[PDB]
């Protein structure tokens, strides 16, 4: 039951600030400290901070001048303010509950991916992806759902609300003229389809689009 | 008894105090009989004083062997405390000597040569063997300064007897007296300092200087929230004991912090240190 | 601070034996009988899972595969035996000194039996085409190993220049890999040929596996 | 200084041990006097002793005021352990003062001064008289110092009657004797103090106290105990426990500290250290 | 030892209200400013299950409507709000002193809306036929309160001595009763009679609810 | 995934020898204490004992001369051992795991259930409950399984292998005439009786005993 969320913006400008909130649930603030680490492809883990159950921070020393974190434990919410972002700073940002009595971190939340950039939100565009005519039907049949030009990371594709999952296959996303190209493929019985309705979810909390997309034959 | 004296030889600060021990009885024997040759105007008197030194060398040497020892459930930290026991009451002694040359300088205030040449080379074989003195440093400290405090002593009596005889005068020795107790109480002035300080469980002052730098290493560590009752204090010569209190975290790791202030507090040069953990309600 | 270097970068080993994982610290991580290093696994698409703490502790649920040993600088992770969902990377860190610092990380992969990928082909959508884009995408599922070749062919020509490759990561079901390879074209180009044409050259046959479409 | 006179004056209890000083440094300046004056080594030991005495009791007020003196960084623990160095030093300089009036008690009966001067030759009875009235009026030592005085009774007695000059050296050595036996006690427990002994009162507690907290669960050994006097009735105690990987140190650390709070530890620093297995 | 008393033994409350139980501890578990007293709570056919330890503090896993309070020896569990699944006993166990020692329990019942018995009669069965008994069996299914009375009547009339009842636990879902009655005869007395009925009667309705078969 | 598993006799001879082992999954017997607590319907729960990594054990006082616990680390098993067993020692018996660095028990094992009498084991009788002819069909059909003539507590009762959960209301047992009597009930939709199979499984470890008795109709 030990859980925790983070809220904070997918995009931020340049030189701007980040503010992350992390809800906590299964457990109390008031003695436990949570950790502030972020993982990006270049750098790798970073530990950033941590904040203890009285109020006190301890920063890493290379952010020590612009990192801030804060907390309130009456509505059991760890607050992190970051300043001066640069390009240097995409990462996914994770709090995580220090393991009790040890330098480990037990628990930890399903991290926001943060984009430096001065470019702006793009919506997804989501295309079916059918088999051309109906040759080689044969039995496993692949349904795919392409995701082209979305800014910034993420997006989360589903096939009719989570309720086929195995078979499922969603591919990394491409950058490529400061779009993103994603790609997901679904195979069912050739009985499934086109005999029960199957659609691909996509959804882009980046700009709050929600698209639930039919897939057809031609 | 027979395994006493082989324990003495093995130490080298034992041994050169029974070679004065000896030393000191053999001229002792040898002055008492020149003594009792008729001639007890004054020399019974010095007879007794320097039996009097033989027992602050007995003293120190006794310190020694007792600091040797090991420790047990009355004494757990052992007997070596002796040295600075040995340090103080030799300064006491000297003190009180400085008070006895007073004394023999006020027996003449206002209104032969023979034994005190034998003072004067046991004294310079004082000066030659105890040169390192400056448990060696607490016990040499004292038997050098004793030794040093009669040796000068003798030189102003023996300044007196010669300027008595060479240009007459008849009143050097009082000031020479006055001069020899005050040159000797100045010299044993910072060992007394120093075992004072030792004897009042004051804060070591090697140890003084890198103390508060060292609470704000520890102050540093990561979930620690105040440090409390923090006592530092000297057992023996470069032997240093401390205690504190530390209010960490409620989910602190006590292991870590534990060992990060053990290694603090010994680069710092702490030989035995204490650090209990108290863990926050908040 | 403490730089912690992971040996190897990537690991291959097979079902049901042992695999070693090994982190080297710059300075020592030991305190008064106590090694400060800390084993964490961390699948796709997921936050980090703390496996082992103070080098040789279980951390509670996790399965008894998992061990830790060693002190002073050099740490070894051992799975034994591995399965297919340990399919993921592992990282050592330290709590030894501040900063707290990861180890660069080491790639679990699981090996298997060689398998033909599953080669499927779409042509681009109506909606695709209205908008005025027009992508080919060719679907390669679950196949083994990782190393594979896609060549694109219009018409009987091949094309190099618009194609944009993504692969996934390792299952931990069937520990195989799945490719997409996408044709991105315009409408005219599109519409000027025919005969669009997918090629996947992999190392379980010689004869690469062929998908196409018309029009 | 005005205030001071006052007070001390209107008092009672700090009313007869001010009459305790003054008037023993007073008879200790006639007796010391009249020694110098004729031939009474023996007097001048009972005036040196009781004047060593005088010292005693106000180097244990100027201690006292010195240890109501609040700590400091450099002394921790405050300036507690002034009593016991001062008791330590008055019992030092009392032992001098009795080797050397011994030395010279020796050099005078090898040969006699032979000056015996009377005058005021009951100057004696006069010492008996005074340190009766201080040690019964006003408050081994209790005791000690009367037989001090009857050292000095029997050489006056024997200076008269007969002129008897062995009589003056004997007593100077019996009342040297007297000083160094009456003086042991206080050095020993001094001496105790000062080493970082065990507090004899806490000795035979202790076995008890270790097994109480050996008994604690979750609790493996008990190392490097170590409990010392640091002043009357204040213990400062120090232990290193090995518990196990998993015990509950807060109960452990109350628990240790109740155990050897009971048995009078005051200053207590317990070390929890977990073990690996 | 320190002996644990919990009040009241028994307390209903209804759904999202504050629920409270009070524990007395004979000497203080209260250890420089820790109180070593520990909340489980205990379902039907179920472990001990951890709540709170040292009196304040939430265990990981458990809701937060959970809440510890108190010192020295008074100590109170509240539970804010009360969900039906909350229908347990609860302990507090004490770890001040040597043995650990734990409360007497404090049984939580679920007020809710008064619900009619479901009830179903049943004649012995054919294998208990060749057996050498008969026994008849009545199952009154979620009812509330707990408070029911079952009558017997053999062709009409009062029958009690082989009366044997068993209660069921209140439910965790919909905070209701079970009641299952049986009645332990021979052949005679079962061939003999004809006619046999379960009467029960409830403080939801006035009329007895009759079940009834023949042979 | 930390389990605690008891296997110990159901049924102990007065005067006798009692041997539980508590076999630990998830967490090490290296760093974790087990404790041992039993609870019975007249005397409550009661803590019996504790041993340490270290192989230190503490019993309760009252137990101090005929309990002796004892483990290995290898096997990861806890060995329960009590002396001269009498009709109050009649409880069921937990291995708990300490929680880590506090005087409470976190994890519990579903416990033993161990009685101390000089009967003897019994197999059960298991006797199906249909409602008499078709009387009364309606939409809610409830069905019965009786387990008659069974000792020592406990049996397992369960229906369709797992699979009918729902509506299923199991009764505590009477001790009547030295044996244990108990009955089951659960309702299943009219459509769905006798329309599919409904079978009673009952399960007595005591006595090894496995029967799938099948409901018909009367
Ligand atoms: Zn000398
Ligand atoms: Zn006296």
């Amino acid at each position: 039951e030990v859980q925790l969320q983070e809220s904070g913006p997918g995009l931020v400008a340049p030189s701007q600030s980040l503010s992350i909130t992390c809800t906590v649930s299964g457990f109390s603030l008031t003695n436990y400290a949570v950790h502030w680490v972020r993982q990006s492809p270049g750098k790798g883990l970073e530990w950033l901070g941590v904040i203890w159950s009285n109020g006190r921070t301890d920063y890493n020393a290379a952010f020590i001048s612009r990192l801030s974190i804060s907390k309130d434990n009456s509505k059991s919410q760890v607050f992190f303010k970051m300043n001066s972002l640069q390009a240097d700073d995409t990462a996914i940002y994770y709090c995580a509950r220090k393991l009790a009595y040890e330098g480990a971190m037990d628990y930890w939340g399903q991290g926001t991916s943060v984009t430096v950039s001065s470019a702006k939100t793009t919506p997804p565009s989501v295309y079916p992806l059918a088999p051309g005519s109906a040759a080689q039907t044969n039995s496993m049949v692949t349904l795919g759902c392409l995701v082209k030009g979305y800014f910034p990371e993420p997006v989360t594709v589903t096939w009719n609300s989570g309720s086929l999952s195995s078979g499922v296959h969603t591919f990394p996303a491409v950058l490529q003229s400061d779009l993103y190209t994603l790609s997901s493929s679904v195979t069912v019985p050739s009985s499934t389809w086109p005999s029960e309705t199957v659609t691909c979810n996509v959804a882009h909390p980046a700009s709050s689009t929600k698209v639930d997309k039919k897939i057809v034959p031609r | 008894i027979s395994g006493w004296f082989r324990s003495i030889l093995s130490d080298k600060t034992s041994r050169n105090l029974f070679f004065f021990l000896c030393l000191n009885l053999s001229f002792a024997f040898v002055e008492l009989l020149y003594g009792i040759w008729s001639n007890c105007l004054g020399l019974i008197s010095d007879s007794f004083h320097m039996f009097f030194d033989s027992t602050a060398i007995l003293a120190g040497l006794a310190a020694s062997v007792i600091s040797k020892w090991r420790d047990n459930d009355a004494f757990s930290y052992g007997y070596v405390r002796a040295e600075v026991l040995a340090g103080f009451v030799n300064g006491l002694f000297l003190i009180f000597t400085a008070f006895f040359i007073f004394s023999e300088g006020v027996e003449r205030a206002l209104a032969l040569l023979l034994v005190s040449i034998l003072g004067f080379v046991v004294n310079l074989i004082g000066i030659f063997v105890f040169k390192h003195g400056g448990p060696s440093r607490q016990i040499l400290q004292g038997v050098f300064l004793h030794i040093l405090a009669d040796t000068l002593g003798s030189i102003g009596v023996i300044a007196s007897a010669i300027m008595m005889q060479n240009f007459g005068l008849m009143i050097a020795d009082p000031i020479c007296s006055i001069l020899i107790a005050i040159l000797i109480v100045v010299s044993v002035i910072p060992l007394l300092r120093e075992s004072v300080g030792i004897l009042m469980q004051r804060t070591p002052p090697l140890l003084e200087n890198s103390l508060p730098q060292c609470y704000q290493r520890v102050q540093q560590l990561q979930g620690v929230y105040s440090l409390q009752e923090q006592h530092f204090w000297t057992l023996c010569s470069d032997v240093y004991v401390g205690t504190l209190k530390l209010i960490v975290a409620p989910d602190a790791d006590a292991r870590w912090i534990l060992s990060q202030t053990h290694n603090i507090f010994t680069q710092a040069g702490v030989r035995q240190l204490y650090v209990q953990i108290d863990f926050a309600a908040m | 601070d403490i730089v912690l270097t992971q040996s190897p970068a990537s690991l291959a080993v097979s079902l049901r034996r042992r695999a070693t994982i090994s982190c080297r610290a710059s300075e020592s991580v030991d305190g008064y009988g106590h090694s400060f290093m800390h084993w964490y696994q961390q699948k796709s698409g997921q936050p980090p899972k703390l496996l082992i703490y103070r080098a040789s502790n279980l951390e509670s649920g996790v399965p008894a595969r998992f061990s830790g040993s060693g002190s002073r600088t050099d740490f070894t992770l051992t799975i034994d035996p591995v399965e297919a969902d340990d399919a993921a990377t592992y990282y050592c860190q330290q709590s030894n000194e501040d900063p707290y610092t990861f180890g660069s990380g080491t790639k679990l992969e699981i090996k298997r039996a060689d398998a033909a990928p599953t080669v499927s082909i779409f042509p681009p959508s109506s909606e695709q085409l209205t908008s005025g884009g027009a992508s080919v995408v060719c679907f390669l599922n679950n196949f083994y190993p990782k190393d594979i070749n896609v060549k694109w062919k219009i018409d009987g020509s091949e094309r190099q220049n618009g194609v944009l490759n993504s692969w996934t990561d390792q299952d931990s079901k069937d520990s195989t890999y799945s490719m997409s390879s996408t044709l991105t074209l315009t409408k005219d180009e599109y519409e000027r040929h025919n005969s669009y044409t997918c090629e996947a050259t992999h190392k379980t046959s010689t004869s690469p596996i062929v998908k196409s479409f018309n029009r």
